[PDB]
C-alpha cells in the first residue's frame, strides 16, 4: 500500500512556462475562472490531508481480556459459576463461595486489563501535526484578481502569490519571483534559505529552483506560481501519508511477555487438565472435579506478574524522566537496551544547527575555537595584536544584531536576526572581545558596500575609534582567493609585511586544510587610508569606487560550521563500546556530513572510503577492491538507483556508515533494511524529514527543544534538554530493566510450586485441603506485589555497557533455566516448607500425619460432627474446619517467611549478597510491608469471615525458617559454583 | 490442677491479637522509616 | 531431542534425583523431630475442641431426619447407622475384669486412675449396657433418636448448680453428678421422653474423665435415647437438644457446640 509512497517522486519542472499551463488549464496571469476553480475542487478533491483510520480505544482494551492469562482466569472465573449454578439448582447451598470467588476473579481479569492497557499506550497525531502546516488562506489570482480563499479550496492550475513570512500553501512551479528564498528545512532538515526563481536549474525536482513545496515557507521576497499538487498528492503530503499510515508493530519486549505467557500458560493447561482426568479416574464428581480445576488454574497463573512488569517499567520510566528524557510509551524504556544499530539524523541532532566559528589562519598559522555550546574548550589566542585587528574586521564588517532581550540568555543560544555567517562571526567576537556593539559604536560606520553576489565580497569605512588618529579605516570580507587578489601587504603579528609567494602558498594551504575540515572559510581584510587624501569631511560614494579597494592588507582567514554537540562525540564512542553499530543518515550534503562523521567518531581515524583509496593511490576508483573500505557515503541520488538487496550488501560490508542527501522515504528505507537484517534499531532525530523514519524505528527518539512538533508525535522519546548523552543513559537503563525482570519475574514465579502442590497432594493423598484459593490470591496480588517490583531497583551486577546488545532470537526474558530454578528447585523448598507447618498445625492440634491419609471423605462430610483424631477424640464440623483454615493461615505465612529469602536471592542472578550487598531500600520496605500485611490478615478481627484467616500461635511463624534458610544457602552455593567457573555447567543450567 | 483443669482447654486469642496488631503496625512503621530514608 | 544431548538429559536426572531424594530425607528429618517433641497420651493443644460437641447417630442428609412410617426402607436409612453405634455397646464386648469394670448403676462422681501415663497398664473403663436404653429394628414410627458427648481427654464435664433458676426448673436434679441433657422446639407439639443411665436424662459423670484412646482402648462413653412420641404428623419439626453444664458453650457457627440440630418429619 505504502510502497508507493517509499519511491522518489517525479515531477514538470521540466517543462515551459506556457507548456505548463496547457497541462493544467491555467493563465499565467489573469489565472482560473472562479467556474473553473470550482469544477477543479470537485474534481480532485480539497487541498487537505486525511487523518488514517485509527481503531478505537474500546476494541484496543478488550483485545488485552483475551491473553492468556486472562484467558484461564476467565475460564476460572465462569467455572466457579458453573460450580455455584450446579450448587443452587442441587443441594441449596447458603454459601457465597463459588458466586464471590467468580467475580473476584473477574475483576482481576479487568483491572489486569487496565495495567497491560497502559503499557501498550500509542500516542501518535503524526497527520495532525502535518495538517498544522497547511495555511488557513492562501492568495491566488482568480478572473485576474488577488483574492484570499480557504487553502483547502486551492487546486491544481490556480495562480498563487506568496511573500515573506508565508507558508507555502501546495506544491507550486514557480513562474514569476522577486528575491525569493524559501526555507526547505522539512525535505532536508536544513534552514538555510534556498533561492527559489522561475528557471529550472537541477534534472533532480527536490533540488531545482523552479518548485515550492508544501510543508514549507517563503522567508523573504515574492514569487508567484502555478499549483502543480494539491492535499496527499504534495511532496510530503505523501510523507504525511507515509508516516501516518506505516504499521506501529510489536515492542521487543512485548514479544517477550507474550512468550512466557505461551510457557506458563501451556504448564497451566497441561497440569489442568493432566488432573482433571487424573481425579475422574479416582472417581472424583464433576461437582468437585471442577472445583479442584479452578484451584488449578488459580495456582498456575501468576495473577500479579503483568502489573509488576508494567509498574517496573514506569518506575524505570520516572528515574528518566528525572534526567530530561520523557518516555512517551511504556515499552520504548526497554527498546533502547536491546538496540543494536542507531540510526542518527546529523543537523540538530548530533549537530547544534548554528553556524559557528571553528578555525582561525593569522601570523601564518591555524588556531582552533571552542565550538561547544556550554564553551567546555579552551582558548586560542588573545595576546597576538593581529587578531584583534582580524577581531575588528569580524565586527565592523558585519550586519548582524542580537535581538532585543536576550541578555539573560548565553551568547551562542540567543537569536540573531542576519545570515548564519554573520550570526556566528558576531558571537565569536562577542565571546572573546565582549560587547561587539561596544566596537560598533567606537569605529562609527560612515559607508558600506553590502556583499554583492558580483563582487563577492562585503566593505565597510569606519571612523577609526583611535583619538590620536580619528581617521578612516576600511574592512572587507569575502571568498578567500577575490580577498587575496586584493592584498599587497599581510599582518604578520603586529607589523605589516609584503605578500610574497611564501605566505601565499602558506594560505593555499591553509585554505585547502579548512575547507577539507567541511568548513566554510571566509577571508578578511582592511586598509588604513591615507590621511592627507582624505579628509574628516571626505565624502565616499558606495555606488561608484570613490575610494581603492587593492593593495590592501590581508590580515586572516576564518573557518566555520555547524558543529558537532559537546556530549555527541563521547555519546558515540559509549554507543560503539556497548556494540551498537552507528550509522549517519542526513539530509545535508555528503562534504559536510563526512567530516561531522569523522568529527563525532561515526567514522574512525584512518577508516576509508573506496573514493579515498582512489584519491591516495591516484588510482579509479574501478580499480579498488571494495571490500578493502569499511567506511562508506552513499549520496541519495545514487541510492535511488539500488535495489534493497544492493542496500543490504552496503549494510553487511560496512562498519562505518553515512548516508548524505536522502529524501525522508530513503531515511525509512535504510531503516527498514537494518531491521530487515534482524537488528534492533533506533532513529534519532529532530525534523519533519525524519516522521517516517522516527515511526519505522523500534523506538524512534526526538529532540526535545531543537525537534519540530512532527518529529515529536513520531517518537517514543523526547530528549527535552536535547542531552545526547541520554541515549546512553537510556541504553543502560534499558539492559539493567531488562535484567531486573528476569530477576521479578522467577520470583514471582517461585511462589507458583507451593500454590500448585497442596493442590495435587489433595488429590493423590486424599488429605485436608492444604492452602485455599482465596489464600493464594493473598499471597500473588497481595504479599508479593511490593517485594516483586521492588527488585526494579536493582543495580547492575557488572558492567552492562561492556556487553554486546542481546540477541532477540537467542536471548529472552524467560527461558528453561529460570523454570528449572523456580519451578524446580527454589519453589520445591518452599512446597515442603508449606506442608510442613501444615503437619506441625494439625499434630499439635491432635490429628498426626499418619491418620491423615484419606481422610478428606469424613472431613470434609458436613454431617459427621465427631471425627476420632490420632488421640481419640471427637471433633464436629465446624470445629476441624477452623484447623484446616488455621493451616491454610498458616501455610499462606509460610510462602511469606520463603519468599523472605527468594527475594533476597533473587536480588542477584550471579553475584553474592555479601558483595551486592543490601543497598535496596525500597526491597527492605517490602519485607516490613510483606510480613505487616501477613500479620495483619491472621490478627485482624473479622478476616476469618472475609478471606478466613485464622491467629497464628507465635511458634507457627518459625516453622518454615529452616526452609527459608536452606534457599538461602542453596542459592549462595549454586552462584558460588557459577563464579568459580565462568565454563557452563551451573550456568547453562541455572543462570537465568 | 484436677477437676479444676479448665485452663487446658483454655488460649487467650485475645492478647495474641493485640499482639499481633501492635506487631504488624511497628512492622509498618519501621518500613516507613527505611523507605522515606530519601523518598 | 527437545532441550539437550542424551547426556546433558542424563545429568539432569542424575541431578534431581540427588536433589530430591535430599529434600525428601530433610523434609522427613522435620517431621521426626516435630513427633519428638509430642506426647504419645495427650495432644499438645485442646482449645480446638474445648467446647464438648453433640452428636447423634441418625445420619442427618442435612440436620433432617424426614421418612415414611407406611413405608420400610423408608428409615432402613437410619437403622443401619443407629445400628453401627449400639452395636459397639455389646454385653460380649464387654467382658471380664479386664479391661472393663462395674460401675454404679446410679449416677456418680468422677474416677481418676492416676495420670496420663503409661505406668499402668490400660486404664479400666466404666461398663455400659445398651439395656439402660429403653424401648431402644427402631422406631419404625416416632424415632428413638440416641446422644452422645464428644470425647476430650482429661475433660471434667460439671452440672450447673441449683443456685438460681434452671429450664427444666429444679426436677430431678441431680445437682452433683448428672449432665442434662433437654430437647425443645411455642410450637411444642411432640412428647419428649429420655432414657440413660439410672433413668436420667444426662450422662453419669462416673466415665471420666477420658484418658485417651492410648490410655484407654475400648473405652465406653456414655449415651442418652431420646424418643420424640410425637402425636403429631407430616410437617417439619425443628427439635434442638441442648446440654447444660460449667464448662459447656454454644455457637451461632458451630451449630453442633454442644446442641443438636434436628429436622423430624413422620410423613406417613
Ligand atoms: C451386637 O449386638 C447386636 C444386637 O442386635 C447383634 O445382632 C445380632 O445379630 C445376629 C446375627 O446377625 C442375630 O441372630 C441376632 O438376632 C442379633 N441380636 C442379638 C441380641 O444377638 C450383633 O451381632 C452384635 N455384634 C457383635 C459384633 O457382637
Ligand atoms: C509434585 C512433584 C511430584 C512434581 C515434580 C515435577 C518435576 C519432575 C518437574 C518440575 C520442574 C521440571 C523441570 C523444569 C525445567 C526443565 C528445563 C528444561 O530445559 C527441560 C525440562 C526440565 C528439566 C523440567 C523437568 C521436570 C521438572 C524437574
Ligand atoms: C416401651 O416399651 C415398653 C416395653 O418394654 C412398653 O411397656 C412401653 O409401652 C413402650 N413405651 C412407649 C412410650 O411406647
Ligand atoms: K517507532
Ligand atoms: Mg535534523
Ligand atoms: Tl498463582
Ligand atoms: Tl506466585
Amino acid at each position: 500500500l505504502d510502497e508507493l509512497k517509499k519511491e522518489v517522486s517525479m515531477d514538470d519542472h521540466k517543462l515551459s512556462l506556457d507548456e505548463l499551463h496547457n497541462k493544467y488549464g491555467t493563465d499565467l496571469t489573469r489565472g482560473l475562472t472562479n467556474a473553473r476553480a470550482k469544477e477543479i475542487l470537485a474534481r480532485d478533491g480539497p487541498n487537505s490531508l486525511t487523518p488514517p483510520p485509527t481503531t478505537p480505544e474500546w476494541i484496543k482494551f478488550c483485545r488485552q481480556l483475551f491473553g492468556g492469562f486472562s484467558i484461564l482466569l476467565w475460564i476460572g472465573a465462569i467455572l466457579c459459576f458453573l460450580a455455584y449454578g450446579i450448587q443452587a439448582a442441587t443441594e441449596d447451598e447458603p454459601a457465597n463461595d463459588n458466586l464471590y470467588l467468580g467475580v473476584v476473579l473477574s475483576t482481576v481479569v479487568i483491572v489486569t486489563g487496565c495495567f497491560s492497557y497502559y503499557q501498550e499506550a500509542k500516542s501518535s497525531r503524526i497527520m495532525d501535526s502535518f495538517k498544522n502546516m497547511v495555511p488557513q488562506q492562501a492568495l491566488v489570482i482568480r478572473d485576474g484578481e488577488k483574492s484570499t480563499i480557504n487553502a483547502e479550496f486551492v487546486v491544481a492550475g490556480d495562480l498563487v502569490e506568496v511573500k515573506g513570512g508565508d507558508r507555502i500553501p501546495a506544491d507550486l512551479r514557480i513562474i514569476s519571483a522577486h528575491g525569493c528564498k524559501v526555507d526547505n528545512s522539512s525535505l532536508t532538515g536544513e534552514s538555510e534559505p534556498q533561492t527559489r526563481s522561475p528557471e529550472f536549474s537541477s534534472e533532480n525536482p527536490l533540488e531545482t529552483r523552479n518548485i515550492a513545496f508544501f510543508s514549507t515557507n517563503c522567508v523573504e521576497g515574492t514569487a508567484r506560481g502555478v499549483v502543480v499538487y494539491t492535499g496527499d498528492r504534495t511532496v510530503m503530503g505523501r510523507i504525511a501519508t507515509l508516516a501516518s499510515g506505516l504499521e506501529v508493530g510489536r515492542t521487543p519486549i512485548a514479544i517477550e511477555i507474550e512468550h512466557f505467557i505461551h510457557i506458563i500458560t501451556g504448564v497451566a493447561v497441561f497440569l489442568g487438565v493432566s488432573f482433571f482426568i487424573l481425579s475422574l479416574i479416582l472417581g472424583y464428581s464433576w461437582l468437585e472435579a471442577v472445583i479442584f480445576l479452578i484451584g488449578i488454574i488459580v495456582a498456575n497463573v501468576p495473577e500479579g506478574l503483568l502489573a509488576t512488569v508494567t509498574v517496573c517499567l514506569t518506575l524505570t520510566a520516572k528515574r528518566m524522566a528525572r534526567k530530561n528524557c520523557l518516555v512517551k510509551n511504556l515499552e520504548a524504556v526497554e527498546t533502547l537496551g536491546s538496540t543494536s544499530t542507531i540510526c542518527s539524523d546529523k543537523t540538530g541532532t548530533l549537530t547544534q544547527n548554528r553556524m559557528t566559528v571553528a578555525h582561525m589562519w593569522f601570523d601564518n598559522q591555524i588556531h582552533e575555537a571552542d565550538t561547544t555550546e556550554n564553551q567546555s574548550g579552551a582558548a586560542f589566542d588573545k595576546t597576538s595584536a593581529t587578531w584583534s585587528a582580524l577581531s575588528r574586521i569580524a565586527a565592523l564588517c558585519n550586519r548582524a544584531v542580537f535581538q532585543a532581550g536576550q541578555d539573560n540568555v548565553p551568547i551562542l543560544k540567543r537569536s540573531v536576526a542576519g545570515d548564519a555567517s554573520e550570526s556566528a562571526l558576531l558571537k565569536c567576537i562577542e565571546l572573546c572581545c565582549g560587547s561587539v556593539q561596544g566596537m560598533r559604536d567606537r569605529n562609527p560606520k560612515i559607508v558600506e558596500i553590502p556583499f554583492n553576489s558580483t563582487n563577492k565580497y562585503q566593505l565597510s569605512i569606519h571612523e577609526n575609534e583611535k583619538s590620536s588618529e580619528s581617521r578612516y579605516l576600511l574592512v572587507m570580507k569575502g571568498a578567500p582567493e577575490r580577498i587575496l587578489d586584493r592584498c599587497s601587504t599581510i599582518l604578520l603579528n603586529g607589523a605589516e609585511e609584503p605578500l610574497k609567494e611564501d605566505m601565499k602558498e602558506a594560505f593555499q594551504n591553509a585554505y585547502l586544510e579548512l575547507g577539507g575540515l567541511g568548513e566554510r572559510v571566509l577571508g578578511f581584510c582592511h586598509f588604513a587610508l591615507p590621511e592627507d587624501k582624505y579628509n574628516e569631511g571626505y565624502p565616499f560614494d558606495a555606488d561608484e569606487p570613490n575610494f581603492p579597494t587593492t593593495d590592501l592588507c590581508f590580515v586572516g582567514l576564518m573557518a566555520m560550521i555547524d558543529p558537532p554537540r559537546a556530549a555527541v562525540p563521547d555519546a558515540v564512542g559509549k554507543c560503539r563500546s556497548a556494540g551498537i553499530k552507528v550509522i549517519m543518515v542526513t539530509g545535508d550534503h555528503p562534504i559536510t556530513a563526512k567530516a561531522i562523521a569523522k568529527g563525532v567518531g561515526i567514522i574512525s581515524e584512518g577508516n576509508e572510503t573506496i573514493e579515498d583509496i582512489a584519491a591516495r593511490l591516484n588510482i579509479p576508483i574501478g580499480q579498488v577492491n571494495p571490500r578493502d573500505a569499511k567506511a562508506c557515503v552513499v549520496h541519495g541520488s545514487d541510492l535511488k538507483d539500488l535495489s534493497t538487496e544492493v542496500l543490504d550488501d552496503i549494510l553487511h560490508y560496512h562498519t562505518e556508515i553515512v548516508f548524505a542527501r536522502t529524501s525522508p522515504q530513503q531515511k525509512l528505507i535504510i531503516v527498514e533494511g537494518c531491521q530487515r537484517q534482524g537488528a534492533i534499531v533506533a532513529v534519532t532525530g529532530d525534523g519533519v524529514n525524519d516522521s517516517p523514519a522516527l515511526k519505522k524505528a523500534d523506538i524512534g527518539v526526538a529532540m526535545g527543544i531543537s525537534g519540530s512538533d512532527v518529529s515529536k508525535q513520531a517518537a517514543d522519546m523526547i530528549l527535552l534538554d536535547d542531552n545526547f548523552a541520554s541515549i546512553v543513559t537510556g541504553v543502560e537503563e534499558g539492559r539493567l530493566i531488562f535484567d531486573n525482570l528476569k530477576k521479578s519475574i522467577a520470583y514471582t514465579l517461585t511462589s507458583n510450586i507451593p500454590e500448585i502442590t497442596p493442590f495435587l497432594v489433595f488429590i493423590i493423598g486424599n488429605v485436608p485441603l492444604p492452602l485455599g484459593t482465596v489464600t493464594i490470591l493473598c499471597i500473588d496480588l497481595g504479599t508479593d506485589m511490593v517485594p516483586a517490583i521492588s527488585l526494579a531497583y536493582e543495580q547492575a551486577e557488572s558492567d552492562i555497557m561492556k556487553r554486546q546488545p542481546r540477541n532477540p532470537k537467542t536471548d529472552k526474558l524467560v527461558n528453561e533455566r529460570l523454570i528449572s530454578m523456580a519451578y524446580g528447585q527454589i519453589g520445591m523448598i518452599q512446597a515442603l516448607g508449606g506442608f510442613f507447618s501444615y503437619f506441625v498445625i494439625l499434630a499439635e492440634n491432635g490429628f498426626l500425619p499418619m491418620d491423615l491419609i484419606g481422610k478428606r471423605v469424613r472431613w470434609d462430610d458436613r454431617w459427621i460432627s465427631d471425627v476420632e483424631d490420632s488421640f481419640g477424640q471427637q471433633w464436629t464440623y465446624e470445629q476441624r474446619k477452623i484447623v484446616e483454615f488455621t493451616c491454610h493461615t498458616s501455610f499462606f505465612i509460610s510462602i511469606v517467611v520463603v519468599q523472605w529469602a527468594d527475594l533476597i536471592i533473587c536480588k542477584t542472578r550471579r553475584n553474592s549478597i555479601f558483595q551486592q550487598g543490601m543497598k535496596n531500600k525500597i526491597l527492605i520496605f517490602g519485607l516490613f510491608e510483606e510480613t505487616a500485611l501477613a500479620a495483619f490478615l491472621s490478627y485482624c478481627p473479622g478476616t476469618d469471615v472475609a478471606l478466613r484467616m485464622y491467629p497464628l500461635k507465635p511458634s507457627w511463624w518459625f516453622c518454615a525458617f529452616p526452609y527459608s534458610l536452606i534457599i538461602f544457602l542453596y542459592d549462595e552455593m549454586r552462584r558460588f559454583i557459577i563464579r568459580r567457573s565462568p565454563g557452563g555447567w551451573v550456568e547453562q543450567e541455572t543462570y537465568y | 490442677e484436677g477437676p479444676d483443669n479448665d485452663e487446658r482447654f483454655t488460649y487467650d486469642y485475645y492478647r495474641l491479637r493485640v499482639v499481633g496488631l501492635i506487631v504488624a503496625a511497628v512492622l509498618c512503621v519501621i518500613g516507613i522509616i527505611i523507605l522515606l530514608a530519601g523518598k | 531431542f527437545l532441550g539437550r544431548t542424551g547426556s546433558s538429559w542424563f545429568k539432569i536426572f542424575l541431578f534431581y534425583l540427588i536433589f530430591y531424594g535430599c529434600l525428601a530425607g530433610i523434609f522427613i528429618g522435620t517431621i521426626q523431630v516435630l513427633l519428638l517433641t509430642l506426647s504419645d497420651f495427650e495432644p499438645k493443644y485442646q482449645d480446638r475442641v474445648a467446647p464438648p460437641g453433640l452428636s447423634h447417630a441418625p445420619y442427618a442428609i442435612k440436620t433432617e431426619i424426614s421418612f415414611s412410617i407406611s413405608n420400610p426402607k423408608s428409615y432402613e436409612s437410619f437403622v443401619k447407622s443407629m445400628h453401627k453405634l449400639m452395636d459397639l455397646y455389646n454385653e460380649s464386648s464387654q467382658a471380664g475384669n479386664s479391661p472393663f469394670e462395674d460401675c454404679s448403676d446410679t449416677p456418680a462422681d468422677y474416677i481418676k486412675r492416676g495420670d496420663l501415663d503409661d505406668s499402668q497398664g490400660q486404664k479400666k473403663a466404666c461398663r455400659f449396657s445398651r439395656m439402660w436404653l429403653k424401648n431402644c429394628g427402631y422406631a419404625e414410627g416416632k424415632p428413638c433418636v440416641v446422644a452422645k458427648l464428644n470425647r476430650i481427654i482429661g475433660f471434667y464435664p460439671k452440672p450447673l448448680k441449683n443456685t438460681t433458676d434452671l429450664p427444666e426448673e429444679l426436677q430431678a436434679n441431680y445437682n452433683q453428678y448428672v449432665l442434662p441433657l433437654r430437647c425443645a422446639a411455642r410450637e411444642k407439639i411432640g412428647s419428649i421422653e429420655y432414657f440413660g443411665l439410672g433413668g436420667y436424662a444426662g450422662f453419669p459423670l462416673q466415665y471420666y474423665p477420658y484418658y485417651g484412646k492410648r490410655l484407654q482402648k475400648k473405652y465406653l462413653q456414655p449415651l442418652l435415647a431420646i424418643q420424640f412420641t410425637n402425636l403429631t404428623q407430616n410437617m417439619e419439626l425443628r427439635i434442638e437438644c441442648k446440654v447444660y453444664g460449667e464448662n459447656i458453650d454454644y455457637s451461632e457457627k458451630d451449630r453442633f457446640r454442644g446442641r443438636f440440630e434436628v429436622k423430624i418429619e413422620v410423613k406417613s
